[PDB]
């Protein structure tokens, strides 16, 4: 009874009381920094304690005027002609290479940044003291230094080269923005030290698709992250400029402030197995643990990319609720870029070059023999041949879609911080070797959880995830966010040793609660839920199901249900390898106890039955034989017929039966023989 | 238990391998132990790939590597008997071809075959330690789960994942003529898909020949050919149901 | 994959490509020309071990001429001022599409001292140097401008910051236009020790009619600024901190490549470069800069050339 013995699924919904924070409005953009921390949320920017999430402070950016020749940062409150629209923050930074300050990013002024400054007594009080970043371009006014980000979508990614603050940023651009006033797809800005305006130092330092493709091929990025000299992006954006069709891409280019001089594009896939999984939902750069470190064959100090893909709906870009998780370890990645694609894999580059212009005509590929020294002729490539990657999970989230991952290590395992679409948030024991269960699984909120994210790791043992869901900003300690949830003998055992509980007889509790001194966490007893049926004749070696559960031998993952065999007073019932399960066992064989042994352990269950069958009164006696006439019987899985023809039960009971006679073409009476999977004792003759 | 092999290993006799540069001994009987010892999955900590036995010595030592590899050293060391395992040298496929170990790394497109313990270009590449035994080694491709298809590898070509590696069966270069008895061949593969019986030992079914009494007939590791002239080779077989059987070799011409 | 071992001797690199691109050359020619040049005091053919056990460490020799030898690349181990009322020599004058960017100092006839900041791009066909001037723009005087194209750029060893470049033609050197020494090797300044930056920068003025600016200056240890900059700073050996007394001022945009010149004993004398960093002019904290004694022996190398 596979359904009633269900309950030994975990409890996948319940409730915690974790430190919760709401804001008025949705929030996009978090930062953590010197025990506070900071959230950038539409009209608004808060400042948190992390214990408590107390709101300590808050700066105001709500609506503002947007009126066209009002200037970004000049006072315009006094216009009475034109729409109060509002912001939604979209880059929000630290920076204390100059001071402890705070950039803020707005999306409606013109995309124009600002800057909050940190008493050195109280570094909470951000309202005090702030600035914008507006230099009037006097020399080149015809271009913005200083209109950083767009609106429909952007990434931001600060540095520090050459004691030099630059701002990596990429824009999602429509074509109407354009005329009014400049942007760029991706852009290298250098802060000028004296705070109050960005420069471009080069035209070769930004990369603006071409003014006809603005409409279509749309490019939205989605992460952005530094290594190893280089900085790397993720998007996501059309396999050719008419294709319809989309793939994710990687950015690749290193950090000389004078502009992206190896710019190389990549596609990136992963596949399941060959059904490939196109978009990005999102990525986290993190360190892997001891044992994944091999599994992927990466070392255990080098950077690796987590990356949550879903599958698309074909020819779109909305993902269809199918979803992979996969590892790229960086030197794989910057590997291909350097060696293993060969020469005619690589392509200009279509949306800035156009795709009928003199370079790609020919050009020698520096590619090898050079790792970005700044030229004079870089030339931004396309490659065309995809880093496909496997699923880590392979496919067990084939269904459900995921939208935020993070990553930290521990003992020597790596665990993900999985979110999905509807508020779920999982962490799970990530390793190709074994599908393995997430140990949480409790329901956040009903908005999906956003792809921002933050894990702080204090000594190894103590540390936490902030996640935002809507408009909620929750604290997770990764140690375990409980076990009492468990209630199968091999899911407690399978919970990592990082939480410390074990089995007592009857749920997984941790240790030091409960009395009995059976808590355990290596060998446990199988257990029954029911059986069906009790009732079996002498000769019946019928079909018995018995539904419990730990009813497989333990193997880390794989549990073995081959150290299983069922004992019935001293014969062994016929136990059959197909219908077994750590689910339910399937055998076939004065009330009687069953035994079951498991490698592990044994369980007594103690009412099973060897009845014998009794019959005794038949009706009716004497009769027509028009075979349409009810018949009824009384005594203590069978079937019964006479003259070889069945009689159909329209009536079930050890103690009442009752047939519908079958019609036979003769006037005389017949002994009716039961054939309870046997041919038992007959009843006696009924005239015809 | 107790069950045979050596009908699977190579016999050379009155001959002595030594590579100087570098073994397991235990006091055993019979030549057939050893060769059980090796065949068997994990049977023994180092994979040997050869043995020798001597009856003189009582004892046994077990080399894991074939004469195929470089640094070693061939004598005429009588009292020892060579033991191979044809299944490396075989240069074949044998229909599904579970058990291929030799050392093919090209396939049909002539792409390089990835490396089994590299994942670039391409992941579905672990098995090293998922499957203990199927000899899959540096870059050489087999067919670890035993798929019908053939022994595939991946290729150093980012495209294509895998591309099943072409290999010869034993049978295109054995022809049989018409007689048979005058081909001296190396087949070892009935009608039935069964492996013949050792022509020296006469366990379990027991035949009236032996090569030793018949020396220069070839009766030589188990290799189907006609005692006594049948039309197309036969021998006995290792399985106790069938006494006898032929095996199945096509015609050449010219 | 060096550690602690600063001399070349010390190290027996087996590498063969140096930090531009170019491979090394046949070895013995070298020890021909350096034995006649160089005069330290057997090393592999064409590797990039250093013989001379040079500060920098490992280094190669390169056939082209325009670069004779270079570095295998391997781990190892103005505001409030006043107005200058004089022409004055070192100032050179960095000019980028026909704009000031940078000042720099004037070293030989040929050859200028200036920061990697200030070189956006790698391109020769647009900087122009102008000497002798007393107006960012020239429209003060004239007779002392001296207009020249831009030879050729020669980085510092890794993590230098610092730079010289060469100049198309020599110049005549009169009074209007004059050179500055350079410090001993080790020649380490005492404490306390008044100097001034010359800058042509923001000023933080409203207007700045163009004059070009000079503000004063007093050595400090490298452990005062590591107080007042309160851990955000982590010295190491090749920098000097100099910063302004109980008042805000120091160099900024447009300084960098600025000389911080400085009187020893009796004449005055270059000891530092102006480079951005830690902020703008914060009153009462110093002013951090790169010492061209740490570097000074790898100019003549390079001077040699």
């Amino acid at each position: 009874c596979k359904e009633a013995l269900a309950k030994s699924e975990m409890n996948v919904n319940m409730k915690y009381q974790l430190p919760n924070f709401t804001a008025e409005t949705p929030i996009q953009n978090v930062i953590l920094h010197e025990h506070h921390i900071f959230l950038g949320a539409t009209n608004y920017i808060y400042v948190l304690n992390e214990e408590d999430l107390q709101k300590v402070a808050e700066y105001k950016t709500g609506p503002v005027l947007e009126h066209p020749d009002c200037f970004p940062c000049q006072d315009c409150s006094s216009k009475a002609n034109g729409v109060w629209k509002d912001n939604i923050n979209m880059a929000l930074v630290v920076d204390t290479y100059y001071d402890d300050q705070l950039i803020s990013c707005g999306s409606v002024n013109r995309g124009t940044c600002q800057r909050h400054v940190f008493p050195h007594n109280h570094t909470a009080d951000i309202q005090s003291e702030v600035h914008c970043i507006f230099s009037p371009q006097i020399e080149e006014p015809s271009q913005c230094p200083d209109c950083v980000v767009s609106a429909l979508g952007a990434k931001v990614l600060s540095s520090v080269k050459d004691r030099f603050i630059n701002f990596f940023v990429g824009n999602t651009i429509n074509s109407s923005y354009f005329p009014d006033h400049p942007l760029h797809s991706i852009s290298v800005r250098r802060l000028k030290e004296t705070k109050d305006g960005f420069m471009f130092l080069t035209d070769q330092s930004y990369i603006d698709v071409l003014p006809e493709f603005r409409d279509s091929y749309p490019i939205k990025y989605v992460h952005a992250f530094e290594s190893n000299n280089f900085i790397y992006f993720l998007t996501v954006q059309r396999e050719t400029l008419d294709a319809q069709t989309f793939h994710t891409r990687i950015i690749r280019f290193c950090s000389i402030n004078s502009g992206l001089h190896s710019y190389m594009e990549m596609p990136l896939e992963c596949i399941l197995t060959k059904e490939v999984f196109n978009i990005l939902q999102a990525a986290y750069v993190s360190k892997p643990g001891a044992q994944l470190a091999r599994q992927i064959g990466a070392s255990l100090n080098d950077d690796i990319l987590f990356g949550v893909f879903a599958q698309s709906k074909p020819d779109s870009a909305e993902p269809m609720d199918r979803s992979a998780m996969c590892a790229f370890p960086i030197k794989y990645v910057n590997d291909f870029f350097n060696k293993i694609v060969n020469k005619n894999n690589v392509r200009c580059l279509q949306h800035f070059y156009g795709p009928n212009h003199e370079h790609c005509f020919n050009r020698t590929l520096l590619r090898n023999s050079s790792g970005c020294e700044a030229r004079r002729d870089e030339y931004r490539t396309e490659f065309t041949t995809a880093l496909q990657r496997v699923d880590l999970f392979m496919g067990q989230f084939s269904e459900v879609l995921l939208t935020s991952i993070s990553t930290f290590i521990k003992g020597d395992l790596t665990i993900a911080n999985l979110g999905t679409s509807e508020g779920r948030f999982m962490q799970v024991v990530v390793s190709r070797s074994g599908p393995s269960t997430p140990h949480v699984n409790f329901l956040l909120d009903s908005h999906p959880v956003s792809p921002e994210v933050i894990v702080e790791h204090t000594l190894n043992q103590n540390g936490y995830t902030l996640v935002i869901t809507g408009k909620k900003i929750t604290k997770i300690p990764l140690n375990g966010l409980g076990c009492r949830h468990f209630q199968s003998c091999s899911q407690c055992l399978s919970a990592p040793p990082f939480v410390q509980c074990g089995w007592c007889h009857d749920k997984c509790v941790r240790s030091e609660e409960c009395l009995s001194g059976t808590w355990t966490q290596q060998i446990c007893l199988p257990a029954i839920y029911k059986v069906f049926p009790n009732s079996a004749p002498l000769e019946g070696g019928t079909r018995l199901t018995i539904c419990g559960w730990d009813f497989g031998f333990r193997r880390n993952n794989k549990f073995d249900l081959k150290k299983t065999r069922v004992l019935l007073g001293n014969e062994s019932c016929t136990l059959t390898l197909s219908e077994s399960t750590m689910n339910t066992l399937k055998c076939t064989v004065f009330n009687m106890s069953i035994i079951i042994s498991n490698g592990h352990g044994t369980t007594q269950y103690s009412t099973f039955s060897y009845v014998d069958p009794v019959i005794t009164s038949i009706s009716p006696k004497y009769g027509p034989m028009a075979g349409g006439t009810l018949l009824t019987l009384t005594g203590n899985s069978r079937h019964i017929s006479i003259g070889g023809k069945t009689c159909t039960l329209k009536s079930v009971s050890n103690s009442i039966l009752e047939c519908y006679t079958p019609a036979q073409t003769i006037s005389t009476e017949f002994a009716v023989k039961l054939k309870i999977d046997l041919a038992n004792r007959e009843t006696s003759i009924f005239s015809y | 238990k107790r069950r045979n092999t050596i009908h699977e290993f190579k016999k050379s006799a009155k001959t002595t391998l030594i590579k100087i540069d570098p073994i397991k001994t235990k006091k055993v009987n019979t030549a057939d132990q050893c060769a059980n010892r090796c065949t068997r999955n994990k049977g023994l900590p180092f994979t040997c790939k050869a043995f020798v036995f001597d009856k003189a010595r009582k004892q046994c030592l077990w080399f894991p590597f074939n004469s195929m590899s470089s640094g070693v050293k061939k004598e005429f060391g009588h009292e020892f008997d060579l033991y191979e395992n044809k299944d490396y040298i075989r240069n074949c496929i044998i229909g599904k071809g579970r058990s291929y170990k030799g050392t093919v790394s090209i396939t049909k497109s002539g792409i390089k075959c990835q490396p089994w313990s590299s994942m670039i270009p391409h992941e579905h590449s672990f098995l090293p330690s998922s499957y203990r035994g199927k000899d899959l080694q540096e870059n050489y491709c087999r067919n670890p789960r035993g798929e019908e298809g053939g022994p595939w590898c991946f290729t150093s070509n980012p495209e294509v994942r895998y591309e099943v590696c072409d290999i010869p069966q034993c049978s295109e270069v054995e022809c049989m003529t018409c007689n048979g008895e005058s081909y001296r061949g190396l087949m070892d593969h009935t009608e039935s898909g069964k492996i013949c019986q050792r022509w020296d030992h006469q366990t379990p079914h027991r035949h009236k020949f032996l090569p030793e009494r018949y020396p220069d007939k070839g009766f030589d590791d188990n290799y189907c050919r006609n005692p006594d002239g049948q039309p197309r080779p036969w021998c006995y077989t290792l399985d106790p149901h069938t006494r006898w059987e032929y095996c199945a070799i096509k015609t050449c011409a010219d």
